[PDB]
C-alpha cells in the first residue's frame, strides 16, 4: 500500500545566515598550536541557508544534490528519521536508504520502489507514551541489491518537550571518488532555535564505500496519530550547499580546532 | 682520494658524511574481521549442477584462501590472472563466485578458449578472462550408488550464449528445422541430461567439486582481499615500519602526548611525520630519526706525519662503534689526546676547542 | 595438435635478466611437501 497525506502546509523557502557554521576535520591528522590552510569543499561564511519548517505541516519537497550538502536541525521526540539518496529514485537505478531507528540505525543501498507519500508514522497508543511504528511504508521489496550495514543509533529521547532545545543536529554528506563521507555533531542549546553564534567543528563518523552517482536527495521523517487524524508537534531544519574554498585553521595545544577564517570573504581576512 | 691530489697540507677537511645502518622491518595492521561465509556454501547440503551453477556476489568481507588453498582438500588448480601465492595482496571491489559439481571428463573445456560440450552451450568464458579455478575430487558424496540423476546439464543449444550468460529455461531443443509439435516429436530433444556419478566410476568420470572466482576491478573502491599478518612491535631501534600504508626509518618511543580517538598521524610545524598511533593496541608513539651527521678529518700536511684524528658531528659517541676519545659541544674527536693545558689556537675545531701537533 | 613446444607456466618466482631453465621438476603450488612425483599440488612445471 502506499498511504499519503492531506493536512500539511507549504511555506515559502525562508532565507536566514549561519555567521560561523560548516566547518569540519578535513581529515585524520594531528596538530597542535599551529596555523594550517587548506582548499576543500566548505560551506561559505554568512551565506543564505534555506529555512523549512515541519510542524500536520510538512515541508519535504526533493532538494538538488551537488558536492554534498550541510543539514541541521533542532528537534525533540525524534521525529525526523532519514533520508534516500539517488539520481531517479524510481525502481530502475540504484538507490540509498538511510533510516534512524530508536534501535540499530540501518544503511541499505538496493533498488526500491517509493509511494507518492512515503514515511514512518508512529501510531500514538494510550498505553505507551513511546508507542511502537505502525506505518512505515515506502517499499515492500523492490530486488536483488547491493549493500546492506547496521551500526548503533545517534540519539535518544522518543519524548520530551523540555524548555531548552538540547537537540541540535548538524550533519555534512560527501561524496568523492566512490566514497560517501559523513560528519556528524550533535550539540545542545539553551536558547532561540535560531542559528546560534560562536564555533565547534564536526568530528567524522563515517565513509560508506559504495560508488554510485547521486544528484537529488529527500528527507524522511515520522508522524503521529495524536488527533485529527494526522497532527505532529513543532520541528524545523536548514540546508545549506557547499562550494570550494580556502580556509585558514587554528589547531589548539590540545590537538582540537579552535577557530577558522574564510579567505575569500573580506580584504581584512585574506590579508589575515 | 676526495682532494684528487698525492699531498695534503694542515687544517681540517670534512667528507664521507655518516648514518646509521638500520636492523629489520616491521608490519603493524588491524586484528582479522569479517571473513566471508564461503565454508557454509563448500559445507553445504545441496551443491548446483553447471546449468544452474550457484553464482554468488561477494563483498565488504575478508576471503581467507591461503589456509584453504594449501591445505591437501583440494585437487587442480589454476589461476589465470596471477600466482596464486600473493593472492592475498590483489583486492577486488566484487567477487562473482561460480560453484558447481560435473564430470571431470571435460574439465579441460573449463578454461576460456576451449571448445567442447560444456565450453559450446551452457558454460562460457571471455579470451580475457582472470578468474581462478578451483577442482577438487568429490567422488565421495556427490555420487549416488542408485545413479545420481537429479544433476542435470545443457546437452543442447541452438546458439552459442555469452559468458556467465546462464539460461534456466529448457525449452525442448529442435535438432532439425522441421517444427515440433507436442511435448516430444521428431527433431525434439530434452536439452537437461542427468548426470552419472558411482564409487565404480574411473578417473574422469569421478565428481568434481569446482569453484570459479571472478571479480570486478576498479569500477569502485576494491573491497575483497585476503588478510594480512603482523610482528610484534620492537623500541629502541633504528628500524624500517609500515604503519597504515606509511612506510617509514626511525626509533620508536613512548609519548606523553594524546591525540583525538580520530586522528592517526602526529605532524609538526616543519609538515613531517613524527606520531603515530598503533593499529592493534590503541598508543601514541614517538618518531626519532636515528643519528647522521658528516665526518671531519683533522691532520697537519702529509709533509710532516700521517697521524690523524676524526671528528663525527653532531654524534653522542657512545654510537661510535655501530659505524683516545673526547665529546664537546660539536660531536666527539677520536684519535687525539686533550690536555689541561692551554696555548693559542692552530688549528680550530669548534666551542673553543682547537688542535695542534706537539711533543713524542 | 602441434603440442611439441612447451614453456614453464610453473616457477618459484621471477627471475634475473638474461637467464634460463632447464630443470623440470615437479612444482609445489602448496606448502605441504610432495612426496614422490603425484600427489595435490605436484604439477608439472610447464604446460604445452
Ligand atoms: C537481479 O537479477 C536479475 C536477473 O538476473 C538481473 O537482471 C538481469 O541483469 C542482466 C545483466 O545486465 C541482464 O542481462 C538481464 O537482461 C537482466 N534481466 C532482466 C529480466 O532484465 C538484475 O540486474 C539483478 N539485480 C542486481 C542489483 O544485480
Ligand atoms: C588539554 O590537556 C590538558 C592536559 O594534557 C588538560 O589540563 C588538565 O585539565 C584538568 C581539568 O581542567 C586538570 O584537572 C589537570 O590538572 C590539567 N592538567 C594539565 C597538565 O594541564 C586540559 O584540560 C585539556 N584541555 C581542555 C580544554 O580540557
Ligand atoms: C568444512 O567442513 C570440514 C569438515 O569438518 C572442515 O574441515 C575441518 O576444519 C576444522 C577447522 O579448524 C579443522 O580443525 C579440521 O581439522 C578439519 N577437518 C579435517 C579432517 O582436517 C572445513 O574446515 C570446513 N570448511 C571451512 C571453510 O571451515
Ligand atoms: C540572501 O538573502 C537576503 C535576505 O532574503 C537577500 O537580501 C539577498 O539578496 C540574498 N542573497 C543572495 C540570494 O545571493
Ligand atoms: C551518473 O549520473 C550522471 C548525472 O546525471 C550521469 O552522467 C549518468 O547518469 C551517470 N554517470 C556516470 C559516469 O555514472
Ligand atoms: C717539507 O717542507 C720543507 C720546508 O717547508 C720542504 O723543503 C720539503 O720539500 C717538504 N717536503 C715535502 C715532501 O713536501
Ligand atoms: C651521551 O649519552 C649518555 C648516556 O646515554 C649521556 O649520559 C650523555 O650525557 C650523552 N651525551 C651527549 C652529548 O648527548
Ligand atoms: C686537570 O686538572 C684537574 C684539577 O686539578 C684534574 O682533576 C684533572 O685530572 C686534570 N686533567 C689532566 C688531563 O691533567
Amino acid at each position: 500500500q502506499c498511504v499519503n497525506l492531506t493536512t500539511r502546509t507549504q511555506l515559502p523557502p525562508a532565507y536566514t545566515n549561519s555567521f560561523t557554521r560548516g566547518v569540519y576535520y578535513p581529515d585524520k591528522v594531528f596538530r597542535s598550536s599551529v596555523l594550517h590552510s587548506t582548499q576543500d569543499l566548505f560551506l561559505p561564511f554568512f551565506s543564505n541557508v534555506t529555512w523549512f519548517h515541519a510542524i500536520k505541516r510538512f515541508d519535504n519537497p526533493v532538494l538538488p544534490f551537488n558536492d554534498g550538502v550541510y543539514f541541521a536541525s533542532t528537534e525533540k521526540s525524534n521525529i525526523i528519521r532519514g533520508w534516500i539518496f539517488g539520481t531517479t529514485l524510481d525502481s530502475k537505478t540504484q538507490s540509498l536508504l538511510i533510516v534512524n531507528n530508536a534501535t540499530n540505525v540501518v544503511i541499505k543501498v538496493c533498488e526500491f520502489q517509493f509511494c507518492n507519500d512515503p514515511f514512518l508514522g508512529v501510531y500514538y497508543h494510550k498505553n505507551n507514551k513511546s508507542w511502537m511504528e505502525s506505518e512505515f511504508r515506502v517499499y515492500s521489496s523492490a530486488n536483488n541489491c547491493t549493500f546492506e550495514y547496521v551500526s548503533q543509533p545517534f540519539l535518544m529521547d522518543l519524548e520530551g518537550k523540555q524548555g531548552n532545545f538540547k537537540n541540535l543536529r548538524e550533519f555534512v554528506f560527501k561524496n568523492i571518488d566512490g566514497y560517501f563521507k559523513i560528519y556528524s555533531k550533535h550539540t545542545p542549546i539553551n536558547l532561540v532555535r535560531d542559528l546560534p553564534q560562536g564555533f565547534s567543528a564536526l568530528e567524522p563518523l563515517v565513509d560508506l564505500p559504495i560508488g554510485i552517482n547521486i544528484t537529488r536527495f529527500q528527507t524522511l521523517l515520522a508522524l503521529h496519530n495524536s488527533s485529527s487524524g494526522w497532527t505532529a508537534g513543532a520541528a524545523a531544519y536548514y540546508v545549506g550547499y557547499l562550494q570550494p574554498r580556502t580556509f585558514l585553521l587554528k589547531y589548539n595545544e590540545n590537538g582540537t580546532i579552535t577557530d577558522a577564517v574564510d579567505c575569500a570573504l573580506d580584504p581584512l581576512s585574506e590579508t589575515k | 682520494c676526495t682532494l684528487k691530489s698525492f699531498t695534503v697540507e694542515k687544517g681540517i677537511y670534512q667528507t664521507s658524511n655518516f648514518r646509521v645502518q638500520p636492523t629489520e622491518s616491521i608490519v603493524r595492521f588491524p586484528n582479522i574481521t569479517n571473513l566471508c561465509p564461503f565454508g557454509e556454501v563448500f559445507n553445504a547440503t545441496r551443491f548446483a549442477s553447471v546449468y544452474a551453477w550457484n553464482r554468488k556476489r561477494i563483498s565488504n568481507c575478508v576471503a581467507d584462501y591461503s589456509v584453504l588453498y594449501n591445505s591437501a582438500s583440494f585437487s587442480t588448480f589454476k589461476c589465470y590472472g596471477v600466482s596464486p601465492t600473493k593472492l592475498n595482496d590483489l583486492c577486488f571491489t566484487n567477487v562473482y563466485a561460480d560453484s558447481f559439481v560435473i564430470r571431470g571428463d571435460e574439465v579441460r573445456q573449463i578454461a576460456p578458449g576451449q571448445t567442447g560440450k560444456i565450453a559450446d552451450y551452457n558454460y562460457k568464458l571471455p579470451d580475457d578472462f582472470t578468474g581462478c579455478v578451483i577442482a577438487w575430487n568429490s567422488n565421495n558424496l556427490d555420487s549416488k550408488v542408485g545413479g545420481n540423476y537429479n544433476y542435470q546439464y545443457r546437452l543442447f543449444r541452438k546458439s552459442n550464449l555469452k559468458p556467465f550468460e546462464r539460461d534456466i529455461s529448457t525449452e525442448i531443443y529442435q535438432a532439425g528445422s522441421t517444427p515440433c509439435n507436442g511435448v516430444e516429436g521428431f527433431n525434439c530433444y530434452s536439452p537437461l541430461q542427468s548426470y552419472g556419478f558411482q564409487p565404480t566410476n574411473g578417473v574422469g568420470y569421478q565428481p568434481y567439486r569446482v569453484v570459479v572466482l571472478s571479480f570486478e576491478l576498479l569500477h569502485a573502491p576494491a573491497t575483497v582481499c585476503g588478510p594480512k599478518k603482523s610482528t610484534n612491535l620492537v623500541k629502541n631501534k633504528c628500524v624500517n615500519f609500515n604503519f597504515n600504508g606509511l612506510t617509514g626509518t626511525g626509533v620508536l618511543t613512548e609519548s606523553n602526548k594524546k591525540f583525538l580517538p580520530f586522528q592517526q598521524f602526529g605532524r609538526d610545524i616543519a609538515d613531517t611525520t613524527d606520531a603515530v598511533r598503533d593499529p592493534q593496541t590503541l598508543e601514541i608513539l614517538d618518531i626519532t630519526p636515528c643519528s647522521f651527521g658528516g665526518v671531519s678529518v683533522i691532520t697537519p700536511g702529509t709533509n710532516t706525519s700521517n697521524q690523524v684524528a676524526v671528528l663525527y658531528q653532531g654524534v653522542n659517541c657512545t654510537e661510535v662503534p655501530v659505524a683516545n676519545v673526547f665529546q664537546t659541544r660539536a660531536g666527539c674527536l677520536i684519535g687525539a689526546e686533550h690536555v689541561n693545558n692551554s696555548y693559542e689556537c692552530d688549528i680550530p675545531i669548534g666551542a673553543g676547542i682547537c688542535a695542534s701537533y706537539q711533543t713524542s
